[PDB]
């Protein structure tokens, strides 16, 4: 018995929030075998609570706000409440005995190890979703603000050392060579040595710390991106290609590559270069005005060049996404490519796409080179002007040779970050586009559910109320006015011709299809408002394709709960009539099936999927033409076991052959999206003019 | 070392067979209308930048030779 | 073997432009050398003696020298990138042509993400080639002119720089292999992450139909954490290398300052000469600094080349070019074929002997595990028999062209995979420039026109995925139309009617005489009602032929297993 | 220096831990102060000598 879940339930009851233990276990107990401390804290944070584990002495135990949870290494936690003074007694809540009990000082000291969890109710009252832009990083900067202040301090100090080191050259030129010097030269040498070594150490530390923090920020962004991607509707994926979304996701790797680089440090160095300007103006304002006028030239050149580079990199990303889509589709469907002789066509398409991609990349490279050359031209022109003016100043007066050398080195240190940034212009614009692509993925609405309440478990009461459905916004109506009501524990057979609309009921019970008019109800709850995971985790559906994952047999069968026992897996495999073939294999239940079940036949993975659906305890079980892809002497075992599979469940069987639903409580016949007949088997076969009788005679 | 010997052996072997790797010379319009990848593979560098670079290099050479004497 | 000797023929093929780039590089080095001489002249003969006209001459010469140097550097970069783009295009074309020719066992034993990442290593190589990494190498290599000028100025400081260079070499040698190992680990993690992402996006229907978001999210979290940790390790090593380079640079700068001060104090060296020497020493080191911040690019292009070699060094099931063997007449025969899935797996077929004549509609039946499903994958040279020979029109399939054979033969399977294109783009996959009337006729033959009629977009309807957006029967009819729209001499139906209802199957069976006209058709199905109208029905049991003949010829005798199967089916 | 990525290094970037940890601190919290004070004391002892 998991006691952390019970403790969370009790503490949520205390703080006036409703918690469903099954939903919390589904979300935060992915691998079974209990919750664990980290997942327990995450689950508590999910319920809009404020929790944190603290080290609290028994003496300090009197000043905390109870109730609080005492987390032990072994799963024997207990909730502490009402620490009583004047009697040194503790009114714990025993999670095993499920009732409060009164303890004294001694046994509490024996039972308390030094760690307690403090629980507070902090429910945020705010409903809104913000558009994903560059502003998403502002809360990240706020959260990681200690590190960034540290790096700002380090940058200021680095600028201080970089200001110091010109001055020693100036002093050498103006005193060591002018008069003489050997005593001062050694002092300057040792001071320069210590300055350069400490500058190197500080730069290394700054890079290390900044890279660490930006890596953590990127990890957070990636986690959020994957959560949102998995929370998206199926209509999002049905209208796209795999390669498009894959490329959108690898833009995250692009962002991570940018963040852990020299771009932001170079920007910091550029913004902290006004320290040098004070000394530059102190030397000669006539020379410093040149730099002050040169900076707007750099800004104007960058502003002029940037949008063209952005457009070119947009085209480059379009070609890259097309290449990724084509490559993924070609490798995924390599069996079809090889079975036919469509290799020349695929190579022609690849050659066209590759040529386009290389042309776009070359255009981007050309513009980057042009921008770099322009910035170099501006820098060199400024250097020439300063050389001429400094020559006049030194010949005339008010300037020395050492002062001129120091000013030249200071101007070089001013301009070096600009050159370093210009070398990575492509990265800047590529990140500007990566953020937009990640927004394109992240600005799509997820599967919406207004109800934040935790609905209870499902009884098999399904109700269709005036259901009207279309595949597309203007396609022909599939279901006109479907009205239906299915009670708990009832086996329902649904038959009809192909195109009658009986194939859309399975994806309507699940929230994959959105009815144009009407509402589908489970236990009287509208599915347009319920949390999709709650509905999906309690409904078992066996389709006609049934694709698997590239894992072993037992990992695919027990995918929904890896922590369950093997014996139940064997029982489920026996029910589906698949244990035998799995055993005939050399590795048995450890055989890897390959991509999409490549190592198994169609019927084999059909039976594997039947077992996978049966391994849990589905409140509602749907068979959407499951046994049609199977053969004889395998469907017979399926029926003999289905005699007891339907026990305690609401089972819906949608089949083409009328012999499959012969043993159902009701048989619902559909024709062109309307229910024409319903009843038992013989009650429907009594009328020879009915559609059911016609189909039965036709197939027989 | 040893790897450099292998690289030099390969370079000599494929440098003796030189004059066979070159593609036929073609006009610009004929280069333009080729398969998509082949017209990137076989299109040489435009003539204008080559003349600009040659003019700059010759200007430097002329300046040096006139200044020395 | 494709490791690095592949680029040598590409370099030599474009030798006449690479030599020009080398000459442009040496001219750029001369242009760079010009300017410190002008500073030395200004410092020694303008600031000291007199005059402003010589200063004006120096300034006006320097302006044009700088402009020409900038233009020449831009032109050299453009020409080098243009030359390397052709090399990377050639590499990409060759890589994909090799990839499509690989045997199916290569793809069956790996994941999609592995191959996808190995091909994005091509993009990594392209970015390395079309960049400013080899130009910096050229600048570093062509710096001996600076060394000659510096040795003319002063031998001691030139010796100091000459001894500083091996420090850079040794530091690079020491700090390179560990960075390469860390980038190997990072690439392995990246390949795993890409494979997981592709697998999860491809099967999103099952991820969302079930409720395993938390499992997928946990796996993604762990993989992302590992990948970012590896990236951080690589970044730390790169930063250590850059700081190590900076330490040597500044140490030799300080030593040069001290020695130059002592030199100028003792005569035999002017201040302008020292300034010019310092600028030359900085210009020598600048390529090293610019190359030390793209260290990961060098190691990553090495690793990308290694992975491209991993893809390109595997043997190909490419071609058998001998006399261009003519077309196929539908004559298939088997001679003592036995087949094993793996060398350590139970045998399926033992002594299957068969012979099918042209224009003969033959049906093959049996139970699960009978081994009838492997005949279709044996006719195409996908499965290689343990011993024996499969003969089509008298010619062995083990020595023929695989593409020719698989083009002459059309196969419809129990489940078929389309592409994410329109219906007409899937039907006419083998010939997209083909007339639409042929596509419509083929679709009408398979009965696929009727269900397309209720589609708003028509034949332009995009199949959402491999088969998403269409039902099983619709996909089967589309696959039948795709097989029939060509002119295949041999048609194979490998349970190609399981997903169809009674009406669609009846419509297809009414057109069977138009489908089988002039072709050798082999029908394989579990149900016995599909091969009823066949010219010959064959029963298989555990990889052996137990019965053959017409349906009645077999249905008449209850002693046969065919009668038992028919009784069970009814 | 060339040790592979271990679980200790991997747990530092686990998104669950980053979600739980509020107001994070740098891995090297006091090194900058130590180095800056070292620089200051070395400078002050060099100035008097
Ligand atoms: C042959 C002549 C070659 C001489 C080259 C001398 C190079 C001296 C090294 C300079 C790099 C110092 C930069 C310090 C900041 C680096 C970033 C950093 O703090 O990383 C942290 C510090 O790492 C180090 O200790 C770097 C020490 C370099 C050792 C080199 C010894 C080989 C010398 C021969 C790493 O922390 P963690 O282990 O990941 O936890």
């Amino acid at each position: 018995i998991d006691y952390g879940l019970y403790a969370l339930e009790i503490l949520a009851q205390y703080h006036n929030v409703s918690v469903n233990p099954e939903e919390i276990k589904h979300r935060f107990d992915t691998d079974g075998t209990g919750l664990g401390l980290t997942s327990w804290l995450l689950a508590a944070k999910s319920l809009e609570l404020k929790v944190k584990q603290v080290k609290k002495t028994i003496d300090r135990l009197n000043f905390i706000s109870l109730p609080a949870l005492v987390w032990r290494e072994d799963g024997r936690h207990f909730i502490l409440t009402k620490v009583s003074k004047e009697a040194n007694r503790y009114l714990i809540f025993d999670l095993e005995q499920r009732n409060p009990r009164v303890l004294e000082q001694s046994e509490f000291e024996a039972l308390y190890q030094g760690h307690i969890i403090l629980i507070a109710s902090r429910s945020s009252v705010t409903g809104k979703l913000a558009k994903f832009d560059f502003t998403w990083f502002i809360p990240a900067i706020i959260k990681y603000r200690k590190i960034f202040i540290e790096t700002l301090v380090v940058s200021v100090f680095l600028q201080l050392f970089a200001l110091i080191t010109p001055l020693f050259f100036q002093v050498v030129m103006d005193k060591v060579l002018v008069h003489r010097g050997f005593s001062t030269l050694n002092v300057i040498t040792v001071a320069l040595s210590v300055v350069v070594v400490f500058e190197i150490i500080l730069s290394g530390l700054r890079t290390y710390i900044f890279a660490h923090s930006t890596s953590r920020i990127d990890v957070e962004l990636g986690a959020k991106l994957f959560r949102h991607l998995l929370a998206l509707p199926i209509s999002y994926f049905e209208s796209r290609r795999v390669g498009d979304t894959v490329a959108r996701v690898r833009e995250l790797d692009q962002i991570r590559n940018f963040l852990t680089g020299q771009a932001l440090t170079s920007v910091l160095d550029l913004l902290f270069s006004f320290i040098f300007f004070a000394v530059m103006w102190y030397y000669s304002p006539k020379l410093t005005l040149v730099i002050l006028f040169s900076l707007p030239c750099y800004a104007a050149w960058s502003v002029f060049i940037s949008p063209i580079l952005r457009r070119r990199l947009d085209d480059k990303f379009s070609r890259n996404a097309d290449n990724q889509s084509f490559l993924v589709e070609s490798v995924t469907a390599i069996n079809t490519i090889k079975a036919m002789a469509v290799s020349p066509q695929m190579t022609n398409i690849w050659d066209k796409q590759l040529a386009g991609y290389v042309a776009a990349g070359f255009k981007v490279t050309v513009l980057a080179t042009i921008g770099q050359q322009g910035i170099q031209l501006i820098q060199k022109t400024v250097m020439i002007i300063n050389l001429w003016l400094g020559a006049h100043l030194v010949i005339s007066g008010d300037l020395s040779i050492g002062q001129l050398i120091a000013f030249n080195m200071l101007a070089g240190q001013i301009v070096a970050p600009v050159i370093r940034l210009a070398q990575i212009w492509q990265d800047f614009q590529q990140v500007g586009i990566s953020v937009t692509r990640l927004g394109d993925v992240l600005n799509s609405p997820t599967e919406s559910y207004h109800g934040k309440l935790a609905l209870p478990e499902i009884n098999g009461n399904i109700t269709f109320r005036n259901i009207r459905f279309r595949y597309k916004p203007d396609s022909p109506v599939i279901l006109d006015n479907i009205n239906l009501s299915i009670k708990q524990g009832e086996v329902i057979g649904i038959v009809g011709r192909s195109g009658s609309g009986k194939s859309t009921l399975t994806k309507l019970i699940q929230r994959f299809y959105i009815p144009e008019n009407g509402q589908v109800l489970i236990d009287g709850h509208d599915l347009a408002l319920a949390d999709p995971n709650w509905l999906r985790r309690q409904v078992g559906v066996v389709l006609q394709d049934n694709v698997l994952l590239n894992r072993s047999i037992i990992d695919n069968i027990s995918l929904a709960n890896p922590g369950m026992s093997v014996e139940k897996v064997i029982y489920a495999a026996k029910l589906a009539g698949a244990h035998d073939f799995i055993s005939e294999l050399r590795e048995g239940y450890n055989t890897i099936v390959g991509e999409q079940g490549a190592g198994l036949s169609g019927g084999q993975r059909q039976r594997i999927a039947i077992a996978r659906a049966l391994v849990n305890n589905p409140k509602i079980l749907i068979f959407d033409e499951a046994t049609s892809a199977l053969d004889y002497e395998s469907e017979h075992i399926i029926m003999r076991n289905m005699h007891k599979i339907c026990k305690g469940r609401t089972v819906i069987i949608i089949a083409h052959r009328l012999s499959t639903v012969k043993n159902a409580d009701r048989i619902i016949v559909m024709e062109k999206g309307k229910i024409v007949e319903q009843g038992k088997h013989k009650e429907l076969l009594s009328e020879p003019e009915s559609l059911y009788s016609y189909l039965y005679q036709l197939q027989s | 070392s040893e790897f450099l010997l292998r690289y030099k052996l390969v370079w000599s072997e494929t440098w003796k067979i030189r004059k066979q790797l070159d593609t036929p010379v073609r006009e610009k319009d004929e280069n333009e209308f080729l398969p998509a990848h082949l017209e990137l593979i076989e299109t040489p560098v435009s003539r204008r930048p080559r003349l600009v670079a040659y003019f700059i290099m010759g200007f430097l050479v002329i300046a040096v030779i006139l200044s020395v004497l």
